C-alpha cells in the first residue's frame, strides 16, 4: 500500500503539468496520511525483530553451557571398574 | 522505515495544490522513497516461542534443586 | 548420539527431515519413495565445534 501512495502522486502531478481538478487533490491528502501511519508501523515492527534476535542469542549461548557439561561428563566415565575388583580378588588370592 | 523523508514532499505537494521542475523534485524524492521502503499479531506470535525454549530450560534446572 | 542430538537438536532441520529413529549408535531416518524400498539413510559423525 506504501507503494501504490507513491505512485498515485506522481501520475496526479504528471497529469497536472500537462492541462487536473480539485477531488483529486483531496486523495493526494489522504493518501498521504495512511503513508505516514504505514512507515511508523513498519518502524515499530522493526524494533520487535530486534528484540527476537536478541531472545535467539541466549538461547545459543545455553545450548552452547549445556555441551560442555555434557563433554566433562564424557571424560568423568572414560576415567573410571569390574576388572579392578577382579584384580583385587586375585591380588588377595595372591597375598594369603 | 525512515518517517524523516515525507513531510519534506508534503510541503511541495501543498503547494502544487494550492496553485516541471517543481513536480521533478517531487518525483525525485518519492523515487528514493521507494527504493528506501522497498529495501526495508506476527512478531507476537514469535516472541513466544522464543520464550518457549528459555521456559524449558529453566524448568530442567529446577529439576535438579527440587 | 547425545553429543550429535544437541546440535542436531539445535540446527534448522528441513520438513521432510523432521521424522527419525535414533538407532544404537547412530539416526537413521526415512522419507518414502520407490524402487522397492524407502529412502531411508544411516547418519553419524564426530565435530561439533
Amino acid at each position: 500500500q506504501l507503494y501504490e501512495d507513491l505512485c498515485r502522486y506522481e501520475d496526479t502531478l504528471s497529469k497536472l503539468v500537462e492541462s487536473p481538478n480539485l477531488d483529486i487533490a483531496k486523495d493526494l491528502i489522504r493518501t498521504d496520511e495512511a503513508l505516514f501511519e504505514n512507515v511508523k508501523l513498519l518502524a515499530e515492527y522493526d524494533n520487535i525483530y530486534r528484540n527476537l534476535q536478541k531472545i535467539d542469542k541466549d538461547s545459543e549461548e545455553l545450548d552452547s553451557k549445556t555441551r560442555k557439561i555434557l563433554e566433562i561428563l564424557n571424560e568423568c566415565h572414560d576415567e573410571l571398574x569390574x576388572x579392578x575388583x577382579x584384580x583385587x580378588x586375585x591380588x588377595x588370592x595372591x597375598x594369603x | 522505515s525512515n518517517g524523516e523523508f515525507i513531510p519534506h514532499i508534503f510541503y511541495s505537494l501543498h503547494q502544487i495544490r494550492k496553485d516541471e521542475t517543481l513536480t521533478g523534485s517531487i518525483r525525485h524524492r518519492l523515487k528514493l522513497c521507494k527504493s528506501l521502503i522497498s529495501e526495508n499479531s506476527e512478531w507476537q506470535d514469535i516472541i513466544h516461542q522464543r520464550e518457549q525454549e528459555l521456559q524449558i530450560k529453566r524448568d530442567v534446572l529446577d529439576d535438579l534443586y527440587r | 548420539n547425545l553429543t550429535v542430538s544437541i546440535k542436531i537438536a539445535l540446527m534448522n532441520i528441513p520438513k521432510p527431515l523432521n521424522s527419525y529413529h535414533i538407532k544404537n549408535g547412530r539416526i537413521y531416518f526415512t522419507v518414502p519413495n520407490e524402487f522397492e524400498i524407502q529412502l531411508s539413510t544411516v547418519n553419524r559423525q564426530s565435530p561439533l565445534f
